[PDB]
RNA sequence: CAGGCCUUGACAUGCUAGGGAACCCGGGUGAAAGCCUGGGGUGCCCCGCGAGGGGAGCCCUAGCACAGGUGCUGCAUGGCCGUCGUCAGCUCGUGCCGUGAGGUGUUGGGUUAAGUCCCGCAACGAGCGCAACCCCCGCCGUUAGUUGCCAGCGGUUCGGCCGGGCACUCUAACGGGACUGCCCGCGAAAGCGGGAGGAAGGAGGGGACGACGUCUGGUCAGCAUGGCCCUUACGGCCUGGGCGACACACGUGCUACAAUGCCCACUACAAAGCGAUGCCACCCGGCAACGGGGAGCUAAUCGCAAAAAGGUGGGCCCAGUUCGGAUUGGGGUCUGCAACCCGACCCCAUGAAGCCGGAAUCGCUAGUAAUCGCGGAUCAGCCAUGCCGCGGUGAAUACG
RNA sequence: AAUUCUGA
């Protein structure tokens, strides 16, 4: 009954911040639906190496936006605790609705 | 005219972002700038202790500013005034949570970014640019390290025609990802021109 | 089936159909292997590298 | 002629058209990516230095 | 042809729409 | 007279006008040119005279 | 191509209106070539600029729907 | 092909007569990879065989191909500043390549409107031994044997 | 050699007129028209002794 | 570039002197810049009701130390990039030979993609490179279910949409896997050939990565920087023009010269991306561009959206053509203050050269070439036929 | 059976 978005760049922080928030409520009230990983939005833009000109031999960079999703069913009141109160963001976006 | 940046090369593993946080396609810009000017003023009023890195985190209107150093006793002063006067400056351009760490280095001669600046100085100090390398390496190597390497650019000594002074020891495989090598670069402007300081420190593995 | 192009899906169908009966049947190997309807076919339109109009084709060399 | 320009570059007034791009690090004006508000040079530079959040050497 | 503005491929190749290539 | 390999060997032209001579007169003389030789192999630096 | 209005520079109209009311002189420099030759303008000789100078161009009622740049070639060798 | 002696590409059977040859021929008829169209034409033609003749397509297409394969050909050569055109047998693998090719090429050197017709007619003649493809064959043979002089080189 | 009365350089952009001493920094401009400057001077130098 | 203008200046640090100290509305001349000009009007440091003051944020004028310079020098330089070359190479330590330069190792026999490995050997090791760890695509599993699905049944407004349910597909992040290990042969070995199994061989197909060095290679105009030089102008502002000129020549490309074709109506099959003064569902007026209204969308949940070649039917019937769309006249939409130089589209009318291209000359060895269509960055719009990506159909040939 | 490449 509660939809949560964890939009970060690295996954080694989402597949650890999500799976952390999961059983931090699973065991404290109604069950939950695992972390559903949705498609990534990337920025595969390229750029020409040399400063001056050399429209060939370039180098491109991409900016990956990894998205994690977890939905706790029955919105316990024993959950607006270790969750709504215990936050562990270090460089991650979190947006929750219902 | 080649060779990628060992740093940007390992950007996904064996070395991590010197600034990790999230930003939407709506502010990443302003914030990216912010992080920049921060490093700017910092690299200004903080050379006496000569840093070697400036990590920065976020998650909700906060700032790490975890300034790793090799002489923190200076960034602070005599108790906690310098470190206190600075937190002051930083917040002056950002109405944010201007935190500020002050790590250190158990051995700065195992952190290129520093070794670089050292020689940079020596050059501007009019030192034997050759031995100044022989030593800047015989140091890091003497103090344990699977690899050293310092490269200086043109104007070596002031001779009209520019030359590149090389010299290294140990092992330095810029082609092996899992090798965590420390790349250190810093300028050394003189009366006759500019010089280049490149240092390679080989550390970890597997 | 979905995704790709008809004369490309037909080829995938030839995989499932060749994997359906091999499952629900024994005598479907020593005569489906030397035919390999079981193979995958790595062949995929490859990435277009930079400085090459069509992935492998190159720009017109002049010299003059 | 580089300084006084990026200075008039900042001012975004007078006719909403002239308002143009411009790299922030360097004063450049060409190939100024909108995302980083940076140019194609002061992008390959920082990126390698890791200083660009999440921007990793693309490879596919 | 891919250049005959007044045709199917005309606008297709053009990427535009008109009396010769309406939107459904 | 478009010389051998490059340039010319001779040239002569009329200057129709007033005081044309008085103008193009001080020009009369030797004119040197220094730059790496576009002709020389290693684009080395040589001097030219005319 | 501008079916809404005539976008004809004002400093020019304001000019050919007071100077128009009770028709008189003509010495009228400008840089408003960008503007249209609104009807009536006939007579008054505009001296359109061209990046170099003011070319005294007459005004006939055959060149009304036309601009002013179209009466002062910018290049040389026309 | 400086290292390995390359490796002959293997075709896929025909979705009608199930023949490796019958397919190779279609590829030639193919333009811009439009195999779907190339394929059509062939059969569209194989029908014409029936139409105009009691012959049986697959067997007609078999005799034709045979009467176009050049016994021998003259490949260039270097004697030393000398390019004496020497004669030589035509590898079966190549023999068929040429054969098939000339057919199509010639097939188009016909004045017929449709294509099928061309492919058709062109095979109805060849199979007999009087087509444009056969001419451009005899020729390729007249050269050789005619140069049977410088044939003591072969190499 | 040593007979020139005004040299032209391009890898150091300038034009030294030995006769008078004058030295501009635009060889490219001179070599294309720009002369009305050194022509006057050229005279002044010369006509000086007559 | 022409023309009108500004001076410690469009930007910084700092100093002397009254006015001014936040700031707002204007009037005049003018192409704009600028010049010139009339009114509303301030907490405060604080003796003090007050008269009054100094005065910090603050801000104008005259004068000053300095700014500013895409002005020269890439042979004064940093950094970065091209290139030989994704080539098999380049060297060091000690020992040994040599008067010495140097040699040896690294040469030789065998193998490989490789200085890859093997065996020899006055050499014995090691370092920088090849390889390998990183990414992507091929099989598979686990974690995970708002993509998906009558897959099993059900109601169904008969649309996977509704209960239901994640089996599949897919999504994403961690793994299993291939190692010449197994059989036969030759071989001293390395390793090559042939077979089985397996999604896949023997580097599985793509990347990223590009050694010591070469080119006094490229860039002082992205930035940085030594020296030289301009400092009421080599700085600065604005309006207009130019960079888009045209007797010409070259490189790179687009569309064609047409029946394996073109035109038309109908009907399918994608991938990777991008989107809150952004993408626009659907309506509605219009031949249309497009303009009116208007819903959803922090976007696996709405939109750009149609993929196109293909398939079905029909129309041309061999012609400068129902081929080809240049040029030009006329009428319109839209962005922008404004499109004459100089915008992109739309519609009516023109319909040019071009019936396969001289000497020459380029690319590609397989999902490659050829061919069809889509996306993005840039960005108001757009001169994109460019560049960087994505998939759809899918060849020929390799003796040497 | 096919030349020449000045001079920092
Ligand atoms: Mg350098
Ligand atoms: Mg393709
Ligand atoms: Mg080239
Ligand atoms: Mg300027
Ligand atoms: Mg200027
Ligand atoms: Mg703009
Ligand atoms: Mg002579
Ligand atoms: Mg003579
Ligand atoms: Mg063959
Ligand atoms: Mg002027
Ligand atoms: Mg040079
Ligand atoms: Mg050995
Ligand atoms: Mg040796
Ligand atoms: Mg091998
Ligand atoms: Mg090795
Ligand atoms: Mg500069
Ligand atoms: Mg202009
Ligand atoms: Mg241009
Ligand atoms: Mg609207
Ligand atoms: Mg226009
Ligand atoms: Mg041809
Ligand atoms: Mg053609
Ligand atoms: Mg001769
Ligand atoms: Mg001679
Ligand atoms: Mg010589
Ligand atoms: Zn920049």
């Amino acid at each position: 009954k509660i939809r949560i978005k964890l939009r970060g760049f690295d996954h080694k922080t989402l597949d650890a911040s999500a799976q952390k928030i999961v059983e931090a409520a699973r065991r404290s009230g109604a069950q939950v639906s695992g972390p559903i990983p949705l498609p990534t939005r990337v920025r595969r833009f390229t750029v020409i190496r040399g400063p001056f000109k050399h429209k060939d031999s370039r180098e491109h960079f991409e900016l990956r936006t990894h998205n994690r999703l977890v939905d706790i069913i029955n919105p316990n009141r024993k959950t607006i605790e270790q969750l709504m109160t215990l936050d562990l963001p270090t460089g991650v976006e979190i947006e929750i609705k219902t | 005219g080649n060779k990628i940046h060992p740093i940007g090369f390992r950007l996904g593993i064996t070395r991590d972002w010197e600034s990790r946080w999230y930003a939407g396609k709506k502010q990443y810009r302003h914030l990216l700038l912010e992080d920049q000017r921060i490093r700017g003023l910092l690299e200004k009023e903080l050379y006496s202790a000569g840093l070697a890195r400036v990590d920065i985190e976020r998650a909700a209107d906060n700032v790490a500013v975890t300034v790793h150093v090799a002489k923190p006793g200076v960034v602070i002063g005599r108790g906690g005034e310098r470190i206190r006067v600075l937190r002051e400056e930083l917040a002056k351009l950002t109405g944010k949570n201007v935190a500020l760490n002050v790590q250190e280095v158990q051995n700065p001669n195992l952190s290129a970014p520093l070794v670089a600046q050292r020689v940079a100085e020596q050059i501007e100090r009019r030192f034997a640019v050759r031995r100044a390398i022989k030593q800047a390496v015989q140091r890091v190597m003497e103090s344990g390290a699977k690899g050293a390497k310092v490269i200086v650019s043109g104007r070596i000594g002031g001779a009209e025609q520019a030359r590149t002074e090389w010299a290294a020891q140990g092992r330095v495989p810029l082609h092996t990802l899992r090798a965590n090598i420390d790349y250190g670069f810093a300028l050394a402007r003189t009366t006759y021109g500019v010089l280049g300081v490149k240092a390679y420190i080989f550390l970890g593995e597997v | 089936v979905r995704g790709g192009g008809k004369s490309g899906q037909i080829d995938a169908i030839k995989l499932g159909i060749a994997r359906a009966l091999v499952q629900y049947n024994p005598d479907y190997r020593a005569k489906l292997k030397p035919l390999g309807f079981l193979t995958r076919d790595a062949r995929v339109v490859e990435r277009k590298k930079y400085g090459k109009h069509k992935a492998r084709r190159a720009p017109q060399y002049s010299k003059r | 002629a580089r300084k006084a320009l990026i200075e008039k570059a900042k001012r975004t007034p007078k006719f909403k058209v002239r308002a143009y791009t411009r790299c922030v690090r360097c004063g450049r004006a060409r190939s100024v990516y909108r995302f980083f508000g940076l140019c194609r040079i002061c992008l390959r530079e920082l990126a390698h230095k890791g200083q660009l959040p999440g921007v990793r050497k693309a490879s596919w | 042809g891919k250049g005959d503005r007044r045709t199917r491929r005309g606008k297709i190749w053009r990427g535009t729409y008109g009396k010769y290539r309406p939107r459904k | 007279t478009p010389g051998p390999e490059a340039g010319i060997d001779y040239a002569q032209i009329l200057v129709k006008g007033e005081n044309a001579y008085g103008l193009l007169s001080p020009e009369a003389g030797v004119h040197r040119l220094v730059r790496p030789s576009p002709f020389d192999a290693s684009g080395r630096r040589h001097t030219s005279f005319a | 191509s501008l079916k809404k209005g005539v976008f004809v520079d004002d400093h020019l109209l304001e000019k050919v209106l007071e100077l128009n009311a009770k028709g008189e002189k003509r010495l009228i420099k400008t840089w408003s070539r960008r503007s249209t030759i609104v009807p009536e303008m006939v007579g008054h000789t505009i001296a359109v600029y061209n990046g170099k100078q003011h070319v005294p161009v007459y005004i006939t009622e055959n060149m009304v729907g036309h601009k002013l740049g179209e009466f002062a070639p910018t290049r040389t060798y026309r | 092909a400086r290292r390995r002696r390359a490796e002959v590409r293997q075709l896929q059977p025909d979705l009608v007569y199930g023949d490796v040859l019958v397919t190779a021929f279609i590829n030639k008829i193919m333009r811009d990879g439009k195999k779907n169209l190339a394929a059509r034409i062939f059969y569209d033609a194989c029908k014409i065989i029936q139409e105009k003749t009691g012959q049986e397509p697959l067997k007609v297409f078999k005799q034709a191909v045979e009467n176009v394969k050049p016994r021998m050909e003259v490949r260039s050569r270097r004697v030393g500043g000398a390019n004496y055109q020497v004669p030589m047998e035509v590898s079966p693998r190549r023999q068929q390549s040429l054969a098939l090719r000339w057919l199509v090429q010639a097939a188009n050197q016909r004045p017929e409107r449709r294509a099928a017709v061309r492919i058709a007619h062109e095979l109805m003649d060849a199979a007999e031994g009087k087509g444009g493809a056969v001419k451009k064959k005899e020729d390729v043979e007249r050269m050789a044997e005619a140069n049977r002089a410088y044939a003591h080189y072969r190499w | 050699w040593g007979s020139q009365i005004r040299s032209y350089v391009l890898d150091k952009n300038y034009v030294k007129d030995h006769r008078t001493g004058l030295m501009r920094h635009d060889p490219e401009n001179v070599l294309d028209g720009d002369l009305m400057d050194l022509i006057w001077a050229g005279l002044e130098w010369k006509a000086g002794r007559r």
